[PDB]
RNA sequence: CGGCCGGGAACUCAAAGGAGACUGCCAGUGAUAAACUGGAGGAAGGUGGGGAUGACGUCAAGUCAUCAUGGCCCUUACGACCAGGGCUACACACGUGCUACAAUGGCGCAUACAAAGAGAAGCGACCUCGCGAGAGCAAGCGGACCUCAUAAAGUGCGUCGUAGUCCGGAUUGGAGUCUGCAACUCGACUCCAUGAAGUCGGAAUCGCUAGUAAUCGUGGAUCAGAAUGCCACGGUGAAUACG
């Protein structure tokens, strides 16, 4: 994981994205690219439609969710058997 | 390899080049333990805007005849190919078949 | 008083031996024999030159070892002893050399090749 | 002998024996033991019921036995809850740590089930 | 060697006793280069061995020797596409290695929990004919004087 | 089987470098690329110039160019005008001064760059690789060459299946390190494709070593 | 005064002796005294290449490059001897490093 | 009490140039022989050891994705830029390796002996902090000088006493370090906790003739980080070959 003494990585735009959608009460999903970026206590509560490299995956971020990543709530790979 | 990616890394080359010193000073303050929380931040954010290519990671070294990204070495800047048509043509200073 | 030489050589073992008549004192890099060589093995092949020859306990060896390992650096020293012996008496030729101590082993450590795992060991093959 | 609610084995040294402990390994047995100024050659049953009553308190100073099984469930059910990537895998009972899954997962799959 | 020429190597003996029967038995203990560890083993077992019976060192390793030596083995020789285990006496060198071979195979395969004990034990059984490679000596005699016809 | 390239092996015992200057790891491969740009550029320049060789050193902060011909004359040009503009094109291109001196060949038939060239020359001029080559050995052997083989493979007359074909004159010990190899190479583009040609050139063996 | 180190590395040993040779006679010429060359470790640099153009992992090539180093060392330097070496032109392929102290 | 410091070219060592080994000598065998066997001398003996070196050709072998190239095809696209994803999937089959199944061993304490390499957008000492990965200050070193860098197996003492164990380490949970714009998919390493299978492996099959096999560590290229692979280096060091 990040060094601590570094801090947790966030990307500016989602940053400047999610400061946007809580002082405006935007409830429309942030559409966002950035799965490296991490889940901060004040996403709680909000739609994201995160990219899985086809589509974008919407995730309800709750209060549980923080600390992890985007990407760790929207799977990549498509499998259902062999059979 | 192709002129496009040829024209990758000479771009990428430059763009390092050109932004050396906003990179190490942003991530010299990042390092820092005597530096502020809101500065450590703040370059954190600069340095995540700075442009991709500027970062001298993302630079693979390619034989500088034929820009084949495999079997690189460093001493002569060519692959493995070219450095043995240079070496037994005789053009590498020094350089000779090796037993022992 | 002379301090008669010999270099001997083992492996990547080189040895000085300086060899002056006297007691049976052995101080091999400034200790002991046991103290350099635990190994009873390799305290009885330094110990071998001088045991065939009547001249265990009359002379004085100073003894210096770099490189190589214990079983190198004991041949090393028992090359030197031989070598410093013949120095000192000349007739003791015939016994030593007989006692194969005079040859230098020369068996070296063969080096690795390409598409070997070792210096002969080749990789795992199967038809299928 | 009866240590957080199991039998210590009699006849080994203290450190091993305290080793049986679920939550307690060599280093922190050790650290127990030095806690409790205990040699650790010592066999278990050559101690006094002073003794066993300082290494009680020791590992009560731990999270063990059933507490910290009971710890490690809630944490694999929360990931498992949480529907996270690392929650997917424990649902599924494929190795959760990036190994290859195209061969060496056995220990995760089980023995081999043939087609 | 289809071209031939090929001779037997030089060994050297031990240092306590000077033996070339202990050398070899040393050599064919020896596991992995480990030469130190299989020289103490091997001089622990003859210390021990020569609590048990008191004649000596060399000449007990010796008496286990002469019990444990084949005087005759069985090659294979096909003849009618199938094979007949044609009885060869062993010539006495070939004699000493399988003997020695046989003792430390038969000492691994012990109970015992050390090595040099578990070598005290299987010497003592070959030099009073009641060990695995007593055992395996009378084998192949058995077998050799059943094919004796071949 | 694959054989060794006979310059390659005789490095340094018979046969010297053709770049014979000392760098550390930090401009060694700048002067690598340089050294390769300036013969690039040279041959491009003297294709018509019958240039057999280019000897470059690096002599502290200069550059000189050594260009053995057979055509020292058509090389330097009227007064050395034409050396004079190589030497700042060299120099331009090494980003250091530059000095260009020319060693004439008088022997291009025992020259195995020259003769392969002429060969390459003939057949791009549609000239029977057969006779080409022909022609090239009794030339060599003429003047004087202890022995030669000349090879030319490669869809030889415009045909389907490709070939290769060698003759060779008198001897050529190969597996001698001592022997006095002259060996090049060379490619003619036809309207058909490459077809590469080899020239080997024994001259004698020398027993002193010399380097 | 301070003696004066040459460091002479090159390529081919022949003329790395060669050079030293020069310098030592002309150093013995003018004047001083030399304690040197003394023959310094050479370095061995070894590459080991794959040969053939796409597979074939067994077919290789080594080479090595050997830097030889001499090194001269001139004690009382007169006046003349230090400009003398300094114009003793030495062959091409030979770095030559000084250091003074 | 340290080659450390005056000092010495003795010795190891560093390279450069040479000497030496050729069935040369003796005896036997042999076909009045080539050669073979044995012996002396010798550091080396019969090619002393190893490497590099691959004949004419076979396989329409491999490579148009290193490169070059004849032809054929696309040209608002089969060309070019970008972000995210994939090459890391997983019922299964096969090949090559590593680690084990233990006592010739595990663990703890003390202590000994290498070679060859790499280093300037680099190697990084000493000292302080951290249990540890590491962090802070920072000398030296384009290096027989400084750093990487304490070799491990070994030796001596103690314990474990044949257990699925003080064997084995997979797997998993928690907490961290570093590189990097960024370690979720998808890094390496550290600490604590858990402790799967595994008790020597069927038909069958592979490597190896001596400093070899086996075993123990070290270094390098690629490389910001990322080897159980590859390429090198040394330590201990066998069994057998009748045919
Ligand atoms: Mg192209
Ligand atoms: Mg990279
Ligand atoms: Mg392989
Ligand atoms: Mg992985
Ligand atoms: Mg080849
Ligand atoms: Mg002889
Ligand atoms: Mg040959
Ligand atoms: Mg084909
Ligand atoms: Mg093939
Ligand atoms: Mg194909
Ligand atoms: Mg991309
Ligand atoms: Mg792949
Ligand atoms: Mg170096
Ligand atoms: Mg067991
Ligand atoms: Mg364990
Ligand atoms: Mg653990
Ligand atoms: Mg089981
Ligand atoms: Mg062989
Ligand atoms: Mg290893
Ligand atoms: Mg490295
Ligand atoms: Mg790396
Ligand atoms: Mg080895």
């Amino acid at each position: 994981p990040r060094s601590l003494k570094k801090g947790p990585f966030i990307d500016l735009h989602l940053l400047k994205k999610v400061e946007k959608a809580v002082e405006s009460g935007d409830k429309k999903p942030l559409r966002t690219w950035s799965r490296r970026s991490t889940i901060f206590p004040n996403m709680i509560g909000l739609t994201i439609a995160v990219h899985n490299g086809r589509q974008h995956v919407p995730v309800f971020v709750t209060d549980e969710m923080v600390g992890h990543k985007l990407g760790e709530f929207a799977p990549t790979r498509t499998y259902r058997g062999h059979a | 390899a192709k002129q496009s990616m040829k024209a990758r890394e000479v771009k990428r080359v430059a763009l390092a080049d050109k932004y050396f010193a906003k990179r190490a000073e942003l991530k010299a303050i990042i390092s820092d333990v005597n530096a502020s929380d809101e500065d450590r931040w703040n370059a954190v954010l600069k340095l995540q805007t700075l442009p991709r290519d500027s970062s001298p990671s993302r630079q693979r070294n390619r034989c500088r005849q034929t820009g084949r990204p495999h079997g690189f070495l460093r001493k002569f800047g060519l692959s493995r190919i070219k450095v043995r048509e240079a070496a037994m043509r005789g053009e590498i200073p020094g350089l000779k078949k090796a037993s022992w | 008083e002379n301090q008669y030489y010999g270099t001997g050589r083992r492996k990547s073992s080189a040895a000085r031996v300086f060899i002056k008549p006297g007691n049976g004192k052995i101080v091999i890099n400034q200790r002991s024999l046991e103290q350099y060589f635990g190994r009873e093995t390799a305290r009885m092949v330094v110990r071998q030159p001088l045991e065939l020859v009547d001249m265990v306990e009359k002379l004085d060896l100073y003894i210096t070892v770099k490189g190589g390992g214990i079983s190198g650096q004991a041949g090393a020293i028992r090359h030197g002893i031989t070598r410093a012996l013949m120095e000192y008496d000349e007739s003791l030729r015939s016994e030593l050399r007989k006692a194969g101590f005079v040859t230098r082993d020369a068996r070296q450590v063969e080096r690795k090749k390409v598409g070997l795992r070792k210096a002969r060991r080749r990789p795992q093959f199967s038809k299928r | 002998a009866r240590i957080a609610g199991i039998n210590i084995p009699d006849h080994k040294h203290a450190v091993i024996a305290l080793t049986s402990i679920y939550g307690v390994g060599k280093t922190r047995s050790k650290a127990i033991l030095a806690a409790a100024g205990i040699a650790e050659d010592v066999k278990i049953s050559e101690l006094s019921e002073g003794q066993i009553d300082t290494l009680r308190d020791e590992v009560a100073k731990f999270v063990v036995e059933g507490d910290l099984r009971r710890e490690i469930s809630m944490s694999i059910k929360r990931l498992m809850d949480l529907g996270c990537y690392r929650g997917l895998r424990h649902r599924r009972g494929l190795p959760v740590r990036g190994q290859r899954t195209k061969t060496n997962a056995r220990t995760r799959k089980g023995p081999r089930k043939p087609i | 060697p289809r071209r031939r020429v090929i001779g037997q190597r030089k060994i050297l003996p031990d240092p306590k006793f000077g033996s070339e029967l202990l050398a070899k038995f040393v050599n064919i203990l020896m596991v992995d280069g480990k030469k130190s560890t299989a020289e103490s083993i091997v001089y622990s077992a003859l210390e021990t061995l020569a609590q048990r019976s008191g004649k000596s060192e060399l000449e007990a390793f010796e008496v286990a020797l002469e019990n444990v030596r084949p005087t005759v083995e069985v090659k294979s020789r096909r003849v009618g596409g199938s094979t007949y285990q044609v009885p060869v006496e062993v010539r006495p060198v070939r004699r000493n290695a399988l003997a020695m071979r046989w003792i430390v195979e038969a000492a691994r395969k012990r109970g015992d929990k050390s090595m040099a004990l578990r070598l005290a034990n299987e010497l003592s059984d070959a030099a009073e004919n009641k060990g695995t490679a007593v055992k395996k000596r009378e084998d192949v005699h058995r077998m050799a004087e059943a094919n004796k016809a071949f | 089987g694959q054989k060794v390239h006979p310059n390659g092996i005789r490095l340094g015992i018979v046969k010297p470098w053709n770049s014979t200057w000392f760098a550390n790891t930090k401009e060694f491969a700048d002067n690598l690329d340089s050294d390769f740009k300036v013969r690039q550029y040279l041959t491009k320049e003297l294709a018509k110039a019958s240039v057999s060789r280019i000897v470059i050193e690096r002599p502290a902060k200069s550059i000189r160019v050594t260009i053995h011909t057979a055509r020292p004359g058509i090389v330097i040009g009227k007064k050395g005008e034409d050396v004079e503009k190589l030497r700042k094109v060299v120099a331009d291109i090494a980003g250091v001064p530059a000095q260009i001196n020319i060693a004439e060949v008088r022997k291009p038939e025992l020259d195995a760059k020259l003769v392969a060239d002429s060969i390459t020359s003939q057949l791009e001029r549609r000239v029977m690789f057969r006779r080409a080559m022909k022609r090239a050995v009794q030339n060599a052997m003429r003047l004087g060459a202890k022995g030669i083989k000349v090879e030319v493979s490669g869809r030889l007359g415009g045909a389907e299946i490709a070939r290769t074909e060698w003759y060779r004159e008198g001897r050529v010990p190969l597996h001698t390190l001592r022997a006095d190899i002259d060996y090049n190479t060379s490619e003619a583009h036809t309207t058909y494709g490459v077809i590469g040609v080899k020239v080997w050139i024994f001259k004698g063996e020398i027993l002193g070593g010399m380097a | 005064n301070q003696r004066i180190r040459i460091r002479l590395k090159a390529f081919d040993h022949r003329l790395i002796d060669q050079a030293t040779a020069e310098i030592v006679e002309t150093a013995k010429r003018t004047g001083a005294q030399v304690r040197g060359p003394i023959p310094l470790p050479t370095r061995k640099e070894r590459f080991t290449v794959l040969i053939s153009p796409h597979v074939n992992k067994d077919a290789r090539d080594q080479y090595e490059i050997r830097t030889h180093l001499r090194l001269v060392d001139i004690v009382e330097p007169t006046e003349k001897t230090v400009d003398a070496l300094m114009r003793l032109d030495l062959a091409a392929g030979v770095d030559v490093q000084i250091s003074l102290g």
